[PDB]
């Protein structure tokens, strides 16, 4: 309803990179192991790191 | 486009010297460059990365540095195991490969060994004849190859192919072949391959004849 | 470990189009981009293009654009790319390569090549004849075969000492090749030596004896 | 090169389901070499460090010379945003952040 | 050889005019090697190596794999004897007592 | 007088060993930088690390 | 760095002594001991004996008690061996050695090698003799000199490639020798070959010259 | 005192295989093993000590294992440069060498190459004469060598000498030489150098003639 929004919009903004050459590696995160106050707090953290990250 | 001119385009050494190459940038390409090496009927193999930095497996011999604009690759000493061709690439924009350069070995001068072949039967069945001349294990590069019939000058259709450097001892080869018809070939009577080479004053002759 | 496959040889006519193939082995093409390479005898390596299988974007130099399709599909971990309107020009060899540097770690990973051939000529079969004459020298011929690729080899490959074999030479769309071996006095003909040559266009096996 | 000091070295977490912030994960690496006298610009090195290097000087061969070694690390934060979850996750002693060999 | 571990080193301290106590200077060091998976007996590794080796096992190749180092230290008290003058010093961080690979 | 004698002594107990081959190597100490009460508790420290060392 | 140096060569009478040295550089003898090694053309290694600088204590095996005395000398780095009563058993090579090995780190360090000769023959000067005949190959012969040291070299060290030298032989207390080395057929007569031959003992140097 | 076997004795290789030695002990030796290299003319040198270690320099291919009384010592792959002789040696009393053990290579099989020179004017104004028959560049090691005086048998005076394997090619060599006075070799006429081996079915005769 809302979050499925915000997904589709940060999958849009991730243009692809038009450089010839490989930046660097790819790795799947899989193995280095550790009114809702959720969905509360958490959302601005995220909007709080999609700031800078939007700035490149 | 960026272009990059590599030197020497040509080298030889001793099997005990040093070695440096250059290979310069038509622009500012910071410092991203990689030295490859390729080996006759084989892929290239990365040998040094970035600028200085080398790849698992290469020796201590081989290094390299520069920044900028100019960049430079040298080795301590040769050995027997380093004869290949070397390229530079740069990676700030769409690849490029430099031009390539060779290397070669030096040794003490040795005589060829001459071998010279008539045509089987079964060629002389099918309507051709084929008439074969090897020499082998010379040095160095040069050498001069003549056929006479009869004791005359023949230059018609000849075939030559030559050899690389041997792996093994640094010596070349070449194979030469005389093609004529039944007909042509059945009427005269002795045949002469010759070769000049820089270690004989006099040409190396061997002759055979079809009577017999 | 990481193993690049291609397909093998191909020989077209002056106006059709080709698809050529790359698998990898024990990795994963979403990882990172797969390059193209073209190489010429003589003209150096060069840059086709490069593709990205996760998203599909792909990317082709300044000069190839136009005729070159790249495109990859993930479900079996393999790339193509369709070569169009060939101009007996493309006669080369193509290589599929991963390509990554950076400042702390590297990765570069080759295939093995693929030749190309473009011409108008028709396929035929070789021709096999012996050549017999403190040491001996033997040789077989190979007369009169295309396309190019064949294989020689001598005594069923327990004969690898003193062996030379020649490159061919194209004269009237025609190849040629020769190959020489050198024994002692103590091993003929008290021993049986033969030349076998496989042609695998046309699906030709050849054994031929020396003898006196 | 030069001397024994911190470089950069990152990757990027890819999932096929959810979506991953930050995407660009980052670790630097320690690379360089260390020599006597100290030619560096982070703390003086140790006792067993200067015995050591006394040691290979004076005409030793160990089996396990000096190696330039990070000294320090910080922890990290991750989100992973998928329809009807939200996650965070905080992992410790990711980044390095000094470099001294030891 | 066996896995990263601890091992002795030991040395001897001459004076020409005084003498020291003790004479037998001991400061161990340690060495070996430590793979994927862990077979050891120190504390479980870090966050930052098991990336390192995982990276190195997907098929890169790292400019500076993981080394056995040490990680704890302890001081030492020598004591030196002549006419005139018997004088003690006090050194920190001399000798080793606990290593594992980074 | 007194330091001397223990000094004397010391250098007495030390006897060289028969072995066949070098145990280790040998380094001077100038590479590592750091009524009396001192001769009263430095004697005793002294004394107590010899008794360790002679038991040897 | 470290470095042993040694005395040279010595010829003795059946039942002097002798006194042979070893002195250091770059290192101090007090750090450590110092090993005396002897070698026997064909009975392998063995240990004589040992000594400690800084306090004078020596160990000896069980076999070389009482016929060799080890002293050292620490005002100038420098160590001696006594040998007594010889018995025409103990031509060989003797080393001067340095030795530690430890769980962590070692140290081994090696001379160059002393021989000892013990025999009642007499010194005598050699005799040089020349030997002339797509190759050529020369000769040099020396013949009737003792004792056994003598260096031979071709052209002053300037031709080093294809040269042959025999160890010496040894009968009625008399040694010989002789070297050789081939060349092409364009190198000689054109150019001068000359063998020179040094015997420090008697301190001779002769220079020959072939001609045809 | 502890008593070290050494097997195998005697080794031969092909370039390419691998290695192992073996160098067990008389009495518990805990862990205190080394392992040396000896090159002909030169002092030996460190590989391996406490039974598993590499000095500084040593590359990847050589190991070495064992414990308890029983030591290996184990090569990967030979290669051209490691023609030496290997010893183990124990510390834990007085030091023992072992005993020793020799390598050699493997290559084709070649013939010998003769030359022969009379005496010179020199030498047969001082009194004597000598004849000289040299031998180059053979495979395998055995051979026959047999002098001959106007077609009789003659076996006094003769000296021989050979020489150890090539590093460059592993070929041997072999020198004869006889030995008469003046009168008695202007009495004969004719003499000749034969030589027999595995590679020919009749013997290798060079022959010259005193009148001319």
């Amino acid at each position: 309803p809302f979050l499925e929004t915000l997904t589709r919009l940060v999958r849009a903004l991730r243009v692809p990179p038009a450089r010839a050459s490989a930046p660097r590696l790819a790795l799947d995160p899989d193995a280095l192991a550790g009114g809702d106050p959720l969905r509360a707090l958490l959302l601005l953290k995220a909007l709080q790191g999609l700031r800078v990250e939007w700035r490149g | 486009s960026i272009v990059m001119t590599q030197t020497p385009k040509f080298l030889l050494v001793s099997a005990g010297d040093r070695v440096t190459i250059t290979c310069k940038a038509s622009q500012s390409v910071s410092n991203d460059v990689a030295w490859y090496q390729q080996k006759p009927g084989q892929s290239p193999k990365l040998l040094i990365y970035y600028a200085s930095n080398r790849y698992t497996g290469v020796p201590d011999r081989f290094t390299g540095s520069g920044y900028g604009t100019d960049f430079t690759f040298t080795i301590s000493t040769v050995q027997a195991e380093d004869l290949a061709v070397y390229f530079c690439q740069q990676d700030y924009s769409s690849l490029t490969f430099g031009a390539g350069t060779k290397l070669e070995l030096k040794r003490a001068d040795a005589a060829p060994t001459v071998s010279i072949f008539p045509p089987s039967s079964e060629q002389l069945t099918s309507g051709g004849a084929s008439v074969v001349c090897f020499l082998n294990n010379f040095y160095p590069k040069d050498i001069n190859v003549k056929w006479k019939i009869d004791g005359s000058e023949r230059q018609n259709g000849v075939l030559n192919s030559w050899t690389d450097q041997d792996s093994k001892d640094s010596t070349y080869s070449m194979s030469s072949t005389l093609t004529l018809t039944k007909d042509e070939y059945e009427r005269h009577n002795s045949y002469t391959c010759e070769a000049t080479h820089k270690t004989s004053t006099s040409p190396i002759v061997k002759s055979f004849n079809r009577n017999e | 470990e990481v193993q690049l496959q291609q397909s093998g040889a191909e020989l077209v006519k002056p106006g059709a189009s080709v698809k050529l193939s790359c698998t990898a082995s024990g990795f994963n093409i979403k990882d990172t981009y797969m390059h193209w390479v073209k190489q010429r005898p003589e003209q150096g390596l060069e840059w086709i293009g490069r593709i990205d299988p996760a998203n599909g974007n792909t990317i082709y130099a300044s000069k190839f654009q136009g005729k070159a399709t790249i495109t990859a599909d993930t479900s079996s971990n393999t790339a193509y790319m369709q070569l169009s309107s060939l101009t007996s020009g493309d006669t080369a060899v193509y290589y599929c390569a991963l390509f990554i540097t950076t400042a702390t770690y590297a990765m570069d990973y080759w295939g093995q090549g693929t030749s190309v051939t473009v011409s108008s000529a028709k396929t035929t079969a070789p021709s096999v004849y012996p050549l017999a004459p403190s040491s001996v020298t033997l040789g077989c011929l190979v007369k009169g075969y295309f396309p190019e690729p064949v294989t020689l080899t001598w005594n069923s490959g327990s004969l690898s000492s003193g062996v030379h074999t020649f490159p061919a030479v194209l004269q009237s769309d025609l190849y040629t090749l020769s190959s020489s071996v050198t024994v002692t006095s103590s091993t003929w003909p008290s021993q049986s030596i033969t030349c076998n040559v496989a042609h695998p266009a046309s699906s030709t096996k050849v054994d031929k004896k020396i003898e006196p | 090169d030069g001397p024994c000091a911190l470089r950069e070295l990152s990757v990027d977490l890819r999932a096929e389901r959810s979506v991953l912030i930050p995407e660009t994960y980052q670790a630097n690496n320690c690379q360089g070499v260390c020599g006597w006298p100290q030619s560096d610009r982070n703390p003086r090195y140790g006792n067993h460090v200067v015995l050591l290097l006394k040691m290979q000087a004076r005409g030793a061969a160990l089996a396990r010379p000096p190696c330039c070694v990070p000294t320090a690390y910080a922890g990290k934060l991750l989100i992973s945003l998928s329809e009807e979850r939200i996650s965070a996750h905080h992992v410790p002693n990711m980044v390095a952040t000094e470099c001294g060999c030891r």
